[PDB]
C-alpha cells in the first residue's frame, strides 16, 4: 500500500528553519503531484504547497510564499518542504499528499495522505 | 425498468412547472410526483384512470410495477442521517365515504401507507390535520402546507406531497471559504451573492446540446456515495436554460455520468436554499390528466362508487437546502486560488438534479436563477 509518512517536524523558536520530508516506502514519488497541507489547532485544514507530477511547476499558498520551497530529492524518493522565517501562526500539524500523474495539488481527493508531523513555533 | 419510467414521467412534470416560471427559481421532486400519481392510478377507474396511466406510462398494477416501486423507495431513504431528508405521499379522503370494500388493505399492501380519512366539512380541523401530517412526515420542515382558508367545506379529495432534502456533501464546502460574490441573472443585472468555494479531482464533462451550446457539467457526490448532485450551467452567459430542460431525461443524465472524468478544479458555487409550491393542477392537465379534476367526469369509482368524487387540490411542496454543520476535520481542506490554476465559478443560472446513481432515478431537480 502506498502510505505517506512525514518527518522533520519539531519545535523552533520565530524565525528558525524546519525542512519536513515526505517519502512512502516502496513507492517513487517522482510521477505524483506531491503537496503540504496543515491544520492550526480549531481551525480547518489549508493547503500550503504543491509540486507537479509534470513540469517544474509549483505552487504556495499566499502566507508562505516566499518563506517555503518544495523540492524533490529523487535518489531518496523523497520531497521536502523548506520553511524558512517560521512564525507561531505556523504552528500546526502538517501532511503530506500524494496524486498521481497530476498538474496541481486539490488536498481534496488526492490519492494519498500521511498521518501529520508536529510543527511548533515558540519562544 | 420503473425507475426510469418514474423519473421521466416527473421530469415532463417538471418540464409543465419550468415553461410556466422561465425567470424564477424552482425546485421540485420527478419521483414524488410520480410515486403519488401512482398511489392516485388505484383509487380512479375509466378514462380517468386511463388519462394517468397514458401519462406515466405504465400501469400500478401490472405484474412487477408496485413491487419495483416499493423497492425503489425503501432505496432512496437508506444513506442518510434523519437531519438529511424525508418524504410524504398522502390521498385525504372526506371521512364519512363508504369505500370500496377491500380498496383500503389493497392499497395498503401495494405501497406499504394508508389513505387518509379526514371530516373536510369541519374545515379548520381538516386543515391542521392534513397541514400536521406533512409537517411530522417532512422533518417538521414543510410545516405550514395548507393556510387559512385554503381547504373548502366542499372538498372531498386532496392529494399531497412534500419533500425536504439537506444532504452534506462527500465532501463539504469549507467554511472559512465563505465570500460574497457577483452572480449575473438572467435578465442582464447582477446581485453579491454569498458563495463558497472547494478544490477537488470533481468528476466533470463538456456536453453540447443539439443547438450547439456548451455547456459545464459538474457532478457532487454525497456521503453516502449513492447520491449525487449534478450541476449543469452554459458556457456562453446568454444561453437560456429552457432549451436542455426540454430534453433531459433519466438517461441523458446517465450519458452526462458515462462520459465524465475527474479533473482538479477550483468549484465556486452560490449557498441556495429553495422553497417551491406546485398546484399540480394545470401541469397535469396539460399532460392529458383533466378528467380527474371535473367534479362530474372524474371516475374515482375503485375508491368509492356511491359518491361523486373529484380532486380538489394536487400539491407538491419541496423545501432544499444547500451549503448550510460538519466537523472542522471533516470539511474540505482549503486551497486558495493561487494554488488552483483551472476553475469553474457558478455565477449564472443553473440547472441541477440530485440522482440516485445505482437506479438513475431523479430524487429531485430544478433551476437556480437568483440564489
Amino acid at each position: 500500500q502506498v502510505q505517506l509518512v512525514e518527518s522533520g517536524g519539531g519545535l523552533v523558536q520565530p524565525g528558525g528553519s524546519l525542512r519536513l520530508s515526505c517519502a512512502a516506502s516502496g513507492f517513487s514519488l517522482d510521477n505524483y503531484a506531491i503537496g503540504w497541507f496543515r491544520q492550526a489547532p480549531g481551525k480547518e485544514r489549508e493547503g500550503v504547497s504543491c509540486i507537479s507530477s509534470s513540469d517544474g511547476s509549483t505552487y504556495y499558498t499566499d502566507s508562505v510564499e516566499g518563506r517555503f520551497t518544495i523540492s524533490r530529492d529523487n535518489a531518496k524518493n523523497t520531497v521536502y518542504l523548506q520553511m524558512n522565517s517560521l512564525k507561531p501562526d505556523d504552528t500546526a500539524v502538517y501532511y503530506c499528499a500524494a496524486d498521481y500523474g497530476s498538474s496541481w495539488c486539490t488536498f481534496n481527493g488526492m490519492d494519498y495522505w500521511g498521518q501529520g508531523t508536529q510543527v511548533t513555533v515558540s519562544s | 425498468y420503473v425507475a426510469h419510467l418514474a423519473s421521466d414521467f416527473g421530469v415532463r412534470v417538471f418540464q409543465q412547472v419550468a415553461q410556466a416560471s422561465k425567470d424564477r427559481n424552482v425546485v421540485f421532486s420527478p419521483y414524488g410526483v410520480a410515486s403519488v400519481l401512482a398511489m392516485l392510478q388505484l383509487t380512479t377507474g375509466g378514462e380517468t384512470q386511463q388519462q394517468i396511466q397514458a401519462a406515466m406510462g405504465f400501469k400500478i398494477d401490472d405484474k412487477g410495477m408496485a413491487p419495483a416501486l416499493r423497492h425503489l423507495y425503501k432505496e432512496l431513504m437508506g444513506p442518510w442521517n434523519k437531519d438529511e431528508i424525508s418524504t410524504t405521499d398522502a390521498i385525504f379522503v372526506q371521512r364519512d365515504l363508504k369505500l370500496v370494500q377491500g380498496f383500503m388493505p389493497h392499497f395498503f399492501r401495494l405501497f406499504r401507507s394508508t389513505v387518509k380519512q379526514v371530516d373536510f366539512s369541519e374545515v379548520e380541523r381538516a386543515r391542521f390535520i392534513i397541514n400536521d401530517w406533512v409537517k411530522t412526515h417532512t422533518k417538521g420542515m414543510i410545516s405550514n402546507l395548507l393556510g387559512k382558508g385554503a381547504v373548502d367545506q366542499l372538498t372531498r379529495l386532496v392529494l399531497v406531497n412534500a419533500l425536504y432534502f439537506n444532504g452534506q456533501f462527500k465532501t463539504p464546502f469549507p467554511d472559512s471559504s465563505t465570500h460574497r460574490r457577483l452572480f449575473h441573472k438572467s435578465d442582464g443585472s447582477t446581485v453579491s451573492v454569498p458563495m463558497m468555494a472547494q478544490t477537488n479531482k470533481f468528476n466533470y464533462t463538456e456536453f453540447t446540446t443539439p443547438d450547439g451550446h456548451y455547456y459545464d457539467i459538474l457532478e457532487l457526490p454525497y456521503h453516502g456515495d449513492t447520491l449525487s448532485m449534478f450541476i449543469a450551467a452554459p458556457y456562453e452567459k446568454e444561453v437560456p436554460l429552457s432549451a436542455l430542460t426540454n430534453i433531459l431525461s433519466a438517461q441523458l443524465i446517465s450519458h452526462w455520468k458515462g462520459n465524465m472524468t475527474r479533473l482538479p478544479r477550483l468549484l465556486v458555487l452560490p449557498k441556495f436554499s429553495l422553497e417551491t409550491e406546485v398546484d399540480l393542477r394545470k401541469p397535469l392537465e396539460n399532460l392529458g390528466m383533466t378528467d380527474m379534476f371535473r367534479q362530474f367526469q372524474a371516475d374515482f369509482t375503485s375508491l368509492s362508487d356511491q359518491e361523486p368524487l373529484h380532486v380538489a387540490q394536487a400539491l407538491q411542496k419541496v423545501k432544499i437546502e444547500v451549503n448550510e454543520t460538519v466537523a472542522s476535520s471533516s470539511t474540505a481542506v482549503i486551497v486558495s486560488a493561487r494554488m488552483a490554476p483551472e476553475e469553474i465559478i457558478m455565477d449564472r443560472p443553473f440547472l441541477f438534479v440530485v440522482r440516485h446513481n445505482p437506479t438513475g432515478t431523479v430524487l429531485f431537480m430544478g433551476q437556480v436563477m437568483e440564489p
